[PDB]
């Protein structure tokens, strides 16, 4: 993965190149996790999502 | 919007309508924020008075969960021009923080170079709103939502008679009735990338409702980011 | 003096259906020829309904004494429940503080053989409209302006309705110098329904390039409710018979349309400033 172009840099959240090299970054009510792909949700209604409660 | 589906519960939970003295609406706006709201220039002067109004999938009758909400203040771009319909894109600070709750949730701003990276090479998106049901016909009362595909630049510029600028781009089919009609000023249009949904422009203008060979304009809200950034602050 | 208020038009070959005079103080009326009225602080009604097989083609009313108001930007006259060229509709007058008299006359024709097309389609078609006033044009680009001087209304932006004498008004598009004039349709009121239709030809050089509807109907309230007239499909060069639909919300009782055919119409011509949503 030489840059984000592809399939967002196999983040799941916003990407881009620091110093040559592909990484990850979140929104707001996320943040990056262990292996970075995902972020964690942080809050009760994070955005990005439908809501499904019932 | 003509044609299409109607919008499934929990579907199109970012939508917010714009209502008069007489509280009936005639402009949509997105939830940004609990106090931002995101609306056309041109919705600011048929209007003297104005109100928003949220949690409502019915416009004819309420139904439980909507609310009132008053609006504080306006910011408009300074070379917004009646002519060309040109930078047609305003922002609303509010005064009640809005409660979140089941659809009701904000639409997170995505990033410029993502977005023309990736999202605006996508295939499809999505819009939505409460448009007429034919070319001068009745206004639906049910919320709806559509999909569209992308044009490229050289038949987006050769389609049209006018003058096109470089901060709004085009969409539409070429034949089949499938495209939003007046009434749906302010109206927002949203990319999904892995069920993750980013807005990416407002539905700007365009001449005809489902004319043959013809498309229409949505304003590039990509390009505007740093202005909504230094607007993110103001008030 | 005194004021005058009409409806419809008048011809010099019509018999009078009735003729009264009415005091605007009493209560209740006097009943005349066995009819029915209603007299309030702000408000005279009227109920009429004709044996005889008649169309009812005129109205006419006049007030004395002569107040200080103009009668053109509003709308005093308007009768609930009929109309013209059905035999019966039911009155209705607002009054001020300074009227105290009334005289009130209706006219009519025999029901078979009436029609009102021979007075609205005037002797110049091409130069005059139903209303009287002449048209004038832009220079520069040459499309018809709006009349400003009689009562006119909007719903929405981009939108008119006009009103004179009981008659509405409504342009579909914008007019041309060159344009001629092909012929007119006339729609009787035992034709119409909720929701209808009607079929024009459209073959060569009977290329339609504008299209003005006149129309009479009823108002339940002051405030009325303009019916949807929109254009089903799109009437381009390939489909050679075009049609066109209503979508009234109200009962109407007479509709009239005026073609105008223009053979170098493109089919689409629209202001610099109607075109976005
Ligand atoms: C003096 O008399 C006039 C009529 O001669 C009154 O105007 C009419 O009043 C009636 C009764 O309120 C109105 O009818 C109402 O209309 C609603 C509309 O939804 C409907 O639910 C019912 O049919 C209801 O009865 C009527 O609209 C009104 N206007 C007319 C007939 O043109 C007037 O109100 C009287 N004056 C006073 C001070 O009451
Ligand atoms: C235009 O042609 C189409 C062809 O299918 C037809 O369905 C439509 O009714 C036509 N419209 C008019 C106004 O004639």
């Amino acid at each position: 993965r030489k840059l984000c172009s592809l399939d967002n840099g196999d983040c799941d959240q916003f990407c881009h190149e620091e110093q040559n090299s592909v990484v990850c970054s979140c929104a707001r009510g996320y943040t990056l996790a262990d292996n970075g792909k995902a972020c964690i949700p942080t809050g009760p209604y994070p955005c990005g999502k439908q809501t499904l409660e019932r | 919007i003509v044609g299409g589906q109607e919008c499934k519960d929990g579907e199109c939970p970012w939508q917010a309508l714009l209502i008069n003295e007489e509280n009936e609406g005639f402009c949509g706006g997105t939830i940004l924020s609990e106090f931002y709201i995101l609306t056309a220039a041109h919705c600011l002067y048929q209007a003297k008075r104005f109100k928003v109004r949220v949690g409502d999938r019915n416009t004819e009758q309420e139904e439980g969960g909507e609310a009132v909400h008053e609006v504080e203040v306006v910011i408009k771009h300074n070379r917004f021009t009646k002519e060309t319909y040109d930078f047609d894109i305003a922002v609303l600070r509010l005064k009640t923080p809005i409660t979140f709750r089941m659809n009701v949730a904000p639409a997170c701003l995505p990033e410029r170079d993502w977005a023309e990276s990736t999202l605006m090479t996508q295939k499809t998106g999505i819009v939505s709103g409460f448009g007429r049901t034919h070319e001068k016909g009745r206004q639906s009362t049910r919320l709806k939502m559509l999909e569209v595909p992308y044009v490229d630049r050289n038949s987006c510029k050769l389609s049209s008679s006018f003058i096109i600028t470089q901060n709004m781009f085009c969409a539409g089919y070429d034949t089949k009735q499938e495209d939003a009609c007046q009434g749906d000023s302010g109206g927002p249009h949203v990319t999904r990338f892995k069920d993750t949904y980013f807005v990416t422009g407002i539905v700007s203008w365009g001449e005809g409702c489902a004319r043959k060979g013809k498309y229409g304009i949505y304003t590039k809200v990509t390009a505007f980011l740093k202005w909504i950034d230094r607007s993110m602050k103001t008030r | 003096d005194g004021d005058e208020y009409f409806i419809g038009k008048y011809k010099e070959k019509d018999e009078t259906l009735f003729f009264a005079s009415y005091g605007l103080k009493r209560d209740p009326c006097q009943i005349v020829l066995g009819y029915k009225c209603s007299n309030n602080q702000t408000h005279f009604v009227l109920n009429f309904k004709t044996n005889k097989k008649s169309c009812i083609s005129a109205i006419k009313l006049t007030s004395y004494p002569k107040i200080n108001q103009n009668s053109d930007l509003t709308r005093n006259l308007y009768c609930q429940t009929g109309g013209i060229g059905t035999d019966n509709c039911k009155l209705v007058f607002k009054k001020r503080k300074r009227q105290i008299a009334a005289n009130i006359e209706i006219y009519g024709i025999p029901a078979k053989k009436c029609s009102f097309k021979d007075r609205y389609i005037g002797a110049d078609p091409l130069h005059v409209d139903s209303y009287g006033l002449s048209y004038q044009f832009d220079q520069e680009h040459g499309w018809n302006l709006e009349r400003n001087n009689i009562f006119k209304d909007t719903r929405f932006s981009t939108e008119v309705f006009y009103h004179k004498n009981g008659l509405f008004n409504t342009q579909i598009t914008y007019l041309a110098e060159e344009d001629s004039f092909s012929e007119a349709r006339e729609i009787t009121a035992k034709d119409i329904k909720k929701k209808f239709s009607i079929i024009l030809p459209n073959e060569e050089y009977k290329r339609i390039s504008f299209l003005d509807v006149y129309w009479f109907q009823e108002t339940m309230r002051k405030k009325p409710k303009y019916p949807y007239i929109h254009y089903n499909g799109e009437c381009s060069n390939e489909n050679k018979t075009c049609e066109l639909v209503f979508d009234t919300d109200e009962l109407m009782t007479y509709a009239l349309v005026k073609v105008f055919t223009n053979p170098e119409s493109d089919g689409s011509r629209l202001k610099e400033e109607d075109l976005g949503r």
